[PDB]
Formats: structure tokens, sequence, C-alpha cells
């Protein structure tokens, strides 16, 4: 007779019906992504607006069920989700458009390309075309040809498209009594119904500004190390006290530093450690890597993968006949179904990459026997952290002598350290500032304290402040950055980066700490260790059925982010950063130019 | 290897709703629609008013842990009529003198 009754009585007969179109949802796309056919392409469209029109027309009757009169916790969360009407709250006339700005942003991020200045004739696409050429490419105009134009024809294209996207996505959250859009994604980690634990929405800006604080100091040291490298070459363009050019980042958003490490490694007398001509000697194929990498998960007392796993596993793109996705991706169906798609070489990257795909495996199998709408990671930070935190691990000297990779031979001292520090920080801390820098810009944004002409007067403005990056070229309101960004336009979450590096960080000095672990964090290996995997197999199924804030403090036994790992485990390439910038200026300012002198 | 086959298999179904628990070898076939509420169904589906059979996603595809098992469960039972059924004897050789 009670609310509560008739809510449970929905949501057992839901989970059903949901589990089992998604599972052929999933399995169509599946199908098209291994396989380029015309049935597959339909395959996916069918299957997906059944799945699609099914959570539209369950929705009518979760709003029927209020949650005032509902005291369970579990019941609350599942038709939190099924409360939302999604795209239904909208007009008819503003929901059918706002699947085709979404589709036709997407498609000229596909199609986009830049012609090559001087040979007008080849016109080579962004991904991979263009992506490959500017991560060696060492000159200055080739770098600045492509990406100054390429801003030109889609920045500038894109504008009017993302100025609709705007106002779209903020009549939604005005129908779900949201302040506005920016606050829709940080309604992910809102958390209510628990005294004490409870997380506010507009938390979280505090939370990641007080944190890039302390971020601060260890930042300005590395930035000035990376200047320091390239000042020889160009002195003119960059200043000491100056910011570094956009396009000298290493690739065309300045998202990842790696394409860095080649001129800045500080010794370059000391060899390297590679396991690619390890793994040649050793004549190993695309089975064994999966193999290998499913005994980690075993001596941490994980469970192992099922035999339905390994025997659908994709290894490799049998030419151009069946054509296959080789970007890896963990891909979840439903009711035991687990399968990864990705192309996979002999290399030393494939080998971290193996632990993180595997990662989101072993990570969905913990919280499967939770319903269907209880199967998700606690936040969107979560999915890529687990996966991140077992490839540290396998990247570390201690681990690579195990299974026989690295020689016993090889001697490990500071000089070796500090080199393989120096290319995790290029990756991770470059990172945080770029994307505190755009998450922050479309809060303002979209919340509407920023005019729709300064746009690009906030955007480079606040760049020098953050990230210290200067443009060669000043551009105007026209041109729009985030637009050609793969995430702002495909309408994915940006936060997710910034989080997982503060939530890896954590998880990685709380299983060493278990498992009773001496020295450097760097050093620390939870290979063998049964105890730190018996502490994380706790939360990890749980997903979001629990707070996330209490299920952190159920681990690392804080109930927030917390900026002390990411020091502690960067501590030793600190120090070595301290000692080298001595000769050089700590920090930028933000009032030098390259075209203002 | 046998039931499970490509496309799914909706033959077997199972009843996931029921107003109380079922009583100890007691097999109930009604189809009637199950209220949860005080909502009236008269077979109708709606508010409160749900088909109880459910399908089985039946498919080769899937993990190892929900394959379907074909399960077959003896009941036995010892009552006043003269027993019958018994184990198998065994016969061993003749020898005579």
């Amino acid at each position: 007779s009670t609310i509560e009754e008739q809510a449970k009585t929905f949501l057992d007969k839901f989970n059903h019906e949901a589990e089992d179109l998604f599972y052929q949802s999933s399995l169509a796309s599946w199908n098209y992504n291994t396989n380029i056919t015309e049935e597959n392409v339909q395959n996916m469209n069918n299957a997906g607006d059944k799945w699609s029109a099914f959570l539209k027309e369950q929705s009518t009757l979760a709003q029927m069920y209020p949650l005032q009169e509902i005291q369970n916790l579990t019941v609350k969360l599942q038709l939190q989700a099924l409360q939302q009407n999604g795209s239904s709250v909208l007009s008819e006339d503003k929901s059918k458009r706002l699947n085709t700005i979404l589709n036709t942003m997407s498609t000229i991020y596909s199609t986009g390309k830049v012609c090559n200045p001087d040979n007008p004739q080849e016109c080579l696409l962004l991904e991979p075309g263009l992506n490959e050429i500017m991560a060696n490419s060492l000159d200055y105009n080739e770098r600045l040809w492509a990406w100054e134009s390429w801003r030109s024809e889609v920045g500038k294209q894109l504008r009017p498209l993302y100025e609709e996207y705007v106002v779209l996505k903020n009549e939604m959250a005005r129908a779900n009594h949201y302040e506005d859009y920016g606050d829709y994604w940080r309604g992910d980690y809102e958390v209510n119904g628990v005294d004490g634990y409870d997380y506010s929405r507009g938390q979280l800006i505090e939370d990641v500004e007080h944190t890039f604080e302390e971020i601060k100091p260890l930042y300005e040291h590395l930035h000035a190390y990376v200047r320091a490298k390239l000042m020889n070459a160009y002195p003119s363009y960059i200043s000491p006290i100056g910011c570094l050019p956009a396009h000298l980042l290493g690739d065309m958003w300045g998202r990842f530093w790696t394409n860095l490490y080649s001129l800045t490694v500080p010794f370059g007398q000391k060899p390297n450690i590679d396991v690619t001509d390890a793994m040649v000697d050793q004549a190993w194929d695309a089975q064994r890597i999966f193999k290998e990498a499913e005994k980690f998960f075993v001596s941490v007392g994980l469970p192992n993968m099922t035999q339905g796993f390994w025997e659908n596993s994709m290894l490799t793109d049998p030419g151009n006949v069946q054509k296959a996705v080789c970007h890896p991706t963990a891909w979840d169906l439903g009711k035991g179904d687990f399968r990864i798609l990705m192309c996979t070489k002999v290399t030393m990257d494939d080998f971290l990459t193996a632990h993180h795909e595997m990662g989101h495996i072993q990570y969905d199998m913990a919280y499967a026997a939770q319903p269907f709408l209880l199967r998700n990671g606690a936040n969107e930070g979560f999915h890529e952290a687990v996966g991140e935190i077992m490839s540290l691990s396998a990247a570390t000297p201690k681990h690579l002598k195990s299974i026989g990779l690295l020689s016993p031979d090889f001697q490990e001292d500071n000089e070796t350290e500090i080199n393989f520090l120096l290319k995790q920080a290029l990756t991770i801390v470059g990172t945080l500032p770029f994307t505190y820098m755009l998450e922050k810009w479309r809060w303002m944004v979209f919340k509407g304290e920023i005019p729709k002409d300064q746009w690009m007067k906030k955007w480079w403005e606040m760049k020098r402040e953050i990230v210290g990056v200067v443009e060669p070229v000043p551009h105007d309101e026209t041109y729009c950055d985030p637009a050609s960004l793969f995430h702002v336009s495909n309408d994915y979450s940006f936060i997710r980066y910034y989080t997982r590096t503060l939530y890896q960080f954590q998880f990685q000095e709380a299983l060493c700490q278990a498992a009773k672990h001496e020295g450097p964090l760097h050093k620390c290996d939870i290979s063998n260790s049964t105890e730190a995997g018996q502490k994380l197999f706790n939360m990890l199924r749980l997903g979001k059925s629990e707070p996330w804030t209490l299920a952190l403090e159920n681990v690392v036994g804080a109930k927030n982010m917390n900026v002390r790992p990411l020091l502690n485990y960067f501590e030793p390439l600190f120090t070595w950063l301290k000692d080298q910038n001595k000769n050089s200026f700590v920090g930028w300012s933000t009032d030098w130019s390259p075209y203002a002198d | 290897n046998l039931d499970s086959k490509v496309g799914g298999n909706y033959n077997y179904l199972y009843r996931l709703f029921r107003k109380s628990n079922l009583k100890p070898f007691e097999r109930d076939i009604s189809t009637e629609i199950y209220q949860a509420g005080s909502t009236p169904c008269n077979g109708v589906k709606g508010f409160n008013c749900y088909f109880p059979l459910q399908s089985y996603g039946f498919q080769p595809t899937y993990g190892v842990g929900y394959q379907p098992y074909r399960v077959v469960v003896l009941s036995f039972e010892l009552l006043h009529a003269p027993a019958t059924v018994c184990g198998p004897k065994k016969s061993t050789n003749l020898v005579k003198n």
C-alpha cells in the first residue's frame, strides 16, 4: 500500500527490461566497431533507438513516484536517474534541433582538414594526419600553419553552432531546477540523504580552486624547466619570465607534454627502461600479453577473467577487408559479457595499456552483482582511475624484473628514477592546470558571467595565469578554442580528467601502506600482496549505490580530495627541479606577449 | 551449447511477481496480471499493473556465470505404499560341488 512497495515493484521489473535492451544495444555497437558493414550500421541505430526511447517511456512512470515518501537510500538513488526526463523537458523544436547540432559539430570535427600551404593539392585530416605531424615537428612555421589555420575553418565555423549549443543546454537545466548547465555536470558528485556526508554541487567550484593552489609551486618549477630547454632555440620569442607559445606544446591543444620528453631528458648518457626490445627476443604475441596481465590481478586477490573474455577478445585488425577501431576501449555489454577492442602490437606502451584496458573489466566484476541501475562508477573520475593505478605498479622496475622483462642487473639509482618521474609528470602535472582552465571557463560561460564578445578575451587572459601559455597570433571573438576540442564538441565530461589525478594517487598511497611497503612511493609494487586487494575490493563492489564520499573514506580515510599524495609521489622530482631552476626565474608573468614588445 | 541460440530464445519464461510466496511443491501457471497497488488492472497493462512473466535472454555470448543450467530435481518421498524402485543389484559367478 505504501509508495515504497510500489516504487520497489517498478524498480524490480525495470532492472530486467533495461538490462535486456542495453545488452542488444551494446552488442549492435560492438559488431559495428569490429566490422564495418551496411547491416551493422543499421542495427546500431535500430538497437540504439529502442534503448533510448525505452528510458523516455519509463520516465513517465518514474516521475509518478515521489521520493518524499521513500525512506530507503538505495531506492531513491535508482529513481534519481529515472526521474530526469532528459531532452523531453525541452520543446519539440529545441529537442529536434539539439541532436542536429551535436551531429553537425561531430561531423565537422571528423571531416575537418587543413590543406598544406606549400602543397595545396595535398590536404590532410586532423586525426590521425595532423595530430601525428604535430607530435614530432620541431619547426616553428610548420607547427603554426597547422595550429592557426585549423580554427580558421573550424573554430570560426563552429561559433554559431556553439552559441546554439549553449542556449539549448541551458533550457534543459532550468526545467530540471538546476542553476545552469555548468551545474548539471556537477550533479554527478551530488550526495544527499546521509547525515554529515552530504556534498553540495557548488562545493566542487571551491574544491578544484583550493587544490589547484597547492599545485602551483609544483607546476611552476616544471614549467620553468621545460622553458629553459626550449629557450636556446628561440630566445627572442621565448622570454625567461614570459610564457611558452601555444603551438609548441607538442600537440594541437596542449593536453599532454609527453611529446616533449625527448628534448627534456636530464641525462642522455644513461640508458632508459624499455620493454619493447625485451619482448622481441622473448617472442610474445597478443595472446600472452593479456595472459601475463591476468596473473597480476590474481596476485592481489582479485578474480581471474572468464573463458568468454579471452576467447572473444579482438587482438588485431585483419587488414582493410574487415576494419576495426584501434583506439583502446573497454566495452561492457552486460550479463557477464566483457570484451575489449584494441589493435595490439609489440610496444612498451601496449604493455601498460593492457593493464589499463583490463582494469576496467576487472573493475566491472566487483559491482556486477548490483542491479542494472546500480551498475556504474561512483562518479565519472573513478572509471579511468582504477585502470591507471594498475599500470603505475606495472611501470615500476620491481614488477618488470619479476616476470623477466628487465634484466636483474639493471642499475637503479636517482639518475634513472628522475628520468622516469619526468615522463609521468609531463602527462600528469601538465594535465591539471589545462583541465582546470578549460572546465572553469565552461562553467563561467554557461553561467552568463562572460558576454559572447569576451569569450576569447577571457580565454587567453586566464590562460597565461593558469598554464602560462600565450598566443603567437592574437584572435578575435570569431574563433572558439573549445569548439574544436574532442570532448566539448562531442558532449563528454571534461571534469573527469582533473579529479582522476587526485583519486589515483590517494589509492596508490593507501594500498602501499596496507602491504607495508617502505621507501619512496614510486618504488612500490602491489604485486604478490593480497592484503591491499582485499581493502580495495570492498569499495569496487559498491559502485554508485553508496555515496562516493563514504566509499572513499573506507580506503584512504579521507572524505574529500587531498593534494598530499600528489606532492609525496612527485617529491623526489620536486627536489631536483628546485635545484636546477635556481639559475632561472621560478614562475611566469601574464603581461608578456610575443607580438607586444 | 543447446538452449541458447543466436538472436535470443523467448520460449522459456519465469514468474517475476506474485502477491505472496509459494508453498513447497506447488505449481502456479496462472497468467493473471499482478497488481502492485490498489489501482484496478483488469488484464490491461498500466500504472501499478505489470505482466508477471519475463523472458530469459539466451545467446552463447553471455558470461559463463549467467549461462542457463538445466536442473533435474529428484523428489525422494517414502510413503506407506509397497516399495518398488530399488538400487541396482549385482550377480556373481555360480560354483557347484
